[PDB]
């Protein structure tokens, strides 16, 4: 499902020919990436005090990756890696409405 | 067959080498319009003024350029209004 | 390949986990986590391949992969 | 009622659908019903186009269901594009991603019928940032794809388009709007098409097409009509270098295969010789390579084609072109059989032929020194032909071409202006005179009277009158007196009247003609 | 055989020499027609009215310019700033300036986010692939 996409993914993202068992470990190896990005998240808005987890909940656990930084904003990476309609949601344009 | 064949190729040369004395008058017509251009290599105003189009042209291609880009990305209602469409639609 | 699955990224969430609230545009958000994950894994996995100069990527760098990417990764 | 049941649309437009005491389908449904038989007018396409997919009831099942079978019956018109437009226009509403898809998909599969393609070119930009989305990209590329025109290639976009190659994967798409804007501006570098997933909406496309019917240069026949009308040198010298390195490297291509190749090089010189045809003059990289590959010639390798391109040949002194190429198709003209002395005999008739052409523009165009050419290229070939019938002991077959050679010969004052009537030898006029079949007797009988046509025509305007003369009437006196076993055959097969009508009903054209003499 | 192949290809070559020789008698009434037309139509070009014509292409284009201009006044107050931050029409020609005679930070981060990431999903301005706190009108030309 999610994890097949994310290594066709890695097939344009890697851009070198890799082996089936091997993508069948990166399945295992994007459900071990999950098994932490959904309890981090948990405590991460447990400290803020939310059942729910809001996008800066996960702009801090971005920083804790560390990939985002002074120099490279939240709203910078999404230019970078989502399409045009996948980020719109995500940072606020403006129509006088910003999202 | 061959009588018809002989006519139309007599025909056909008589206006091959035509057209070529006409095509050739038309290229030297051409070298005469090049020593036009040649009137305007004098550059005492003409190369002012084309620098002036071309550095002004560049911003008349950014600000038309930031038209079809901010006539689509906001609330714009483009064509659902009678200003915008003669300034929508830009001329290249 | 220019795709992003909203369906199976909230399943996901919600079997790891099933008590969270992800919101309206969070799941776009996780996402773009492990947008950036997978690349981050692609690189490095780039670089110790060619640590060990193996022109094609295998298990033994990737095992390697993850006990940096998933750690550093990890919150 | 399509406008009217529009309108009552509209109306449910207006309102809540909860508050609407029918249904918002229904009516719908009827309309498409409706489109079955017949779709939307121009009006009625644009009205369609501009409400149902902005904000109003729309629904992503309903606005697609019409969006379906939308299409125009006559044509799209400008104001259709219009108010979409700002459908395209991507917020509150954005007539969703679903809808969009289709919206685009329309987009493409009804771009062939536009009234005005330029305005929608017009509006090339607004299309193109929005191929952006990933959803919308496979088939913006397609609209782009028929969109483009080079006023739409800045390069920005073109920048652009290569950051949407890097950010996202390699796509047919992406790749085809990048090969069109190398084919445009090259501010980038590239080496499916036009394929669409419209070919569901094909079929209803093809029911509207059905609708709307009911209610370097050779291998350019536009482009090689500018090259026969200059002579130029940075013309001919470019086209001199392409094609004698295309007849030496695909020649060295016959030393390897012999047997495949020996179809594309024969369909090039076929294109060749029809290019040289057509722009009337042979082209001086085929003398220059025939100069070069006759020797090594054989008799049958490309025949048709080699012995077409002599034809086409530009027109040299005979003492320069005979020992280059002359004396190599009489080395390989007395060595091979009469399928090869026919098809040079042939080869040098065009020969003479497109000679003449040129020679009598050279009367147009305001000789002696090119006359002495033509009548020594005849006199060659009558030797040539004088002893293959020795060679091939006066082969019938043969002496057909030969009097085909001499079939244009006779008519070169009558027909090419030039004052060049030249005369059978003996061995050829004589053994066709005392031949054996009818088919080749009348033959020469029509080339005596087209001889006397043209020694009489030349009497007029004005050697060509002494020597030629006395040799013709030593002709005629030798056929006249012996005007005999074919035409013995012709009476075994039957009031000398009578004879000569059975032989003149009987084809005998040629006869008849000098006999009217 | 062989002068039934004769007249074959007699015949295919008299058709194709009938086509051939009305395109070129088209190509020989469009070329007299162009020669006669093009004789005393650019011929008749003064290096001073081509000057003249190159003033008054100064004129349209200045005053096309003002119209774009005058239309990014008047539009652009439908988006008009709300509320320092900087007005969208003072930053956006801040940007053209700042590319007009360049540069890569044309901004250096102006305010109200909204609005620099109003003017860099469209394309009008582009991030630094290296330090992405800094922005370039998009290189129109």
């Amino acid at each position: 499902a999610g994890l097949s996409h994310y290594v066709k993914l890695f097939s344009f993202y890697a851009k070198m020919p890799m082996e089936r068992k091997a993508l069948e470990m990166v399945e295992k190896c994007l459900d071990k990436y999950f098994q932490h990005l959904c309890d981090d998240l948990e405590v991460f808005a447990a400290h803020a005090g939310r059942k729910t987890v809001k996008p800066e909940d996960l702009e801090l656990l971005m920083r804790r990756q560390g990939l985002v930084t002074d120099q490279v904003s939240l709203h910078v990476l999404v230019e970078r890696h989502l399409p045009l309609e996948y980020r719109q949601l995500l940072i606020p344009c403006a129509y006088s409405g910003n999202s | 067959l061959e009588e018809k064949l002989l006519d139309i190729r007599k025909k056909r040369l008589q206006l091959k080498q035509a057209s070529e004395s006409k095509l050739l008058e038309i290229q030297t017509e051409k070298n005469k319009q090049k020593i036009d251009l040649d009137s305007m290599e004098n550059s005492e105003r003409i190369k002012i003024i084309r620098q002036n189009l071309q550095m002004e042209i560049k911003i008349t291609t950014v600000i038309q350029h930031v038209f079809q880009n901010l006539i689509l990305g906001s609330k714009v209602n483009w064509a659902e209004d009678p200003a915008l469409k003669e300034i929508v639609l830009q001329l290249e | 390949k220019r795709k992003a699955p909203r369906g199976f990224l909230k399943r996901v969430f919600k079997r790891k986990k099933p008590q969270l609230r992800l919101e309206k545009s969070g799941d776009l958000l996780v996402h773009l986590n492990c947008l950036l994950f997978v690349h981050r894994l692609a690189e490095e996995s780039r670089t110790n391949a060619c640590a060990s100069k193996c022109r094609v990527i295998n298990k033994e760098h990737v095992l390697a992969a993850a006990k940096v990417i998933l750690k550093k990764s990890r919150g | 009622e399509e406008d009217a049941l529009q309108m009552a649309v509209g109306y449910f437009e207006k309102g809540p659908i909860k508050a609407s005491q029918n249904k918002d389908k229904t009516l719908e449904k009827h309309l498409k019903t409706v489109e079955n038989v017949a779709w939307k007018n121009g009006l009625a396409s644009e009205e369609i186009d501009i409400l149902l997919n902005i904000a109003l009831s729309g629904k992503f099942g309903n606005a697609v269901n019409t969006r379906i079978l939308k299409c125009m019956i006559p044509a799209t018109v400008i104001s259709e594009d219009s108010v979409v437009k700002a459908v395209s226009w991507l917020c509150v509403g954005k007539c969703s991603g679903s809808t969009k898809v289709l919206f685009y998909r329309w987009l493409v599969a009804m771009f062939d019928f536009i009234d005005r393609k330029e305005q929608i070119n017009l509006l090339y930009g607004f299309f193109f940032a929005s191929l952006q989305d990933d959803a919308l990209c496979p088939y913006v590329c397609h609209l782009l794809y028929l969109l483009t025109k080079k006023e739409n290639v800045k390069p920005f976009r073109v920048r652009k388009l290569l950051d949407l190659q890097a950010k996202m994967g390699m796509q047919p798409h992406l790749q085809a709007l990048l090969s069109l804007y190398k084919f445009f501006a090259p501010a980038l570098i590239s080496v499916i098409y036009f394929k669409n997933s419209e070919n569901l909406w094909k079929t209803a496309l093809l029911a509207v097409k059905q609708r709307n019917r009911g209610p370097s240069v050779l291998n350019n026949s536009l482009l090689l009509h500018y090259i026969n009308c200059v002579r130029d040198e940075p013309v001919l010298l470019r086209f001199y270098y392409w094609l004698s390195q295309t007849l030496q490297e695909e020649c060295i291509w016959y030393k390897v295969n012999n047997y495949e190749h020996g179809k594309e090089f024969t369909n090039f010189l076929d294109t060749i010789i029809r290019a040289e045809c057509f722009l009337q003059e042979g082209f001086y990289s085929c003398e220059a390579f025939l100069y070069k590959s006759l020797p090594l010639w054989d008799g049958l390798c490309c025949r048709s084609q080699f012995l077409q391109l002599v034809s086409w040949i530009p027109f040299s002194s005979f003492s320069e072109v005979k020992p280059l190429l002359f004396d190599h198709l009489a080395q390989l003209f007395f060595t091979s059989t009469i399928y090869f002395k026919c098809s040079v005999l042939q080869s040098l008739k065009e020969l003479l032929q497109n000679w003449l052409l040129w020679l009598s523009m050279d009367i147009h165009m305001k000789l002696g020194g090119s006359m002495n050419s033509v009548s020594k290229l005849i006199h060659y070939v009558g030797w040539l032909s004088t002893t293959a019938m020795r060679l091939e002991s006066n082969n019938t077959f043969l002496l057909h071409f030969i009097l085909d050679f001499y079939e244009k010969v006779c008519d070169i004052y009558i027909n090419y202006n030039l004052p060049l009537v030249v005369l059978f030898p003996p061995g050829i006029f004589y053994s066709a005179l005392l031949s054996l079949d009818t088919s080749i007797l009348n033959q020469l009988c029509f080339i005596m009277h087209r001889y006397r046509k043209n020694l009489t025509a030349a009497k007029k305007n004005e050697n060509f009158s002494s020597k030629t003369y006395q040799e013709f009437n030593h002709y005629l006196t030798s056929m006249v007196g012996c005007l005999h076993p074919s035409f013995l055959s012709y009476a075994v097969s039957f009031k000398w009247s009578w004879y000569l009508d059975y032989l003149f009903s009987q084809g005998l054209q040629g006869l008849k003609l000098f006999i009217r003499s | 055989s062989t002068k039934e192949s004769k007249n074959e290809k007699l015949k295919e070559d008299l058709e194709r020499e009938q086509r051939w020789l009305d395109e070129q008698q088209q190509i020989m009434e469009s070329l007299n027609v162009l020669h006669s037309e093009l004789k005393n139509k650019v011929e008749t070009f003064s290096e001073s009215r081509i000057f003249n014509e190159l003033k008054t292409k100064m004129l349209n284009i200045k005053e096309y310019k003002e119209k774009l201009l005058s239309t990014l006044g008047e539009f652009l107050e439908d988006h008009f700033p709300l509320p320092s931050s900087v007005n969208l029409i003072t930053l956006h020609e801040m940007l053209e300036i700042l590319i007009n005679r360049l540069p890569y930070v044309k901004i250096s981060d102006s305010f109200w986010p909204p609005y620099v990431e109003l003017l860099l999903r469209n394309g009008i301005a582009l991030r630094h692939p290296e330090d992405p706190t800094r922005i370039r009108l998009e290189a129109f030309h």
